[PDB]
């Protein structure tokens, strides 16, 4: 917005402009520790030992 | 008139959880909000507001 006596209402003033993720539902940990992973899976007929 | 009502009036909207994406410390409550959801009957139907 632009207020009656001019000053500025920009997003710093009404949203906490951040940077996260898409989601907030997976939580993973390895050895107890916080950590990322990818779940690789085996395409149909591939060699598993490939 | 007619058309652009039995589209705002009969529709299906979308309304997150109440955890689930990120929450505060020590939520207990998660559910779903139920918001608009579709009309189901000639009944529902006849009262639209035009």
């Amino acid at each position: 917005k632009v207020n009656q006596d001019g000053s500025r209402v920009l997003l710093r003033d009404v949203a906490k402009i951040e940077l996260g993720g898409e989601n907030y539902d997976i939580i993973a940990e390895f050895n107890g520790q916080p950590a990322s992973g990818l779940g690789i899976k085996l395409a149909t007929g591939a060699n598993a030992l490939d | 008139d007619v058309i652009t009502a039995i589209k705002a009036q009969n529709a299906q909207v979308a309304a997150g959880q109440l955890g689930g994406t990120p929450p505060v410390k020590g939520q207990q409550l998660n559910a779903s909000i139920i918001a608009q959801t579709r009309l189901t009957s000639t009944e529902e139907f006849g009262k639209i507001l035009l």
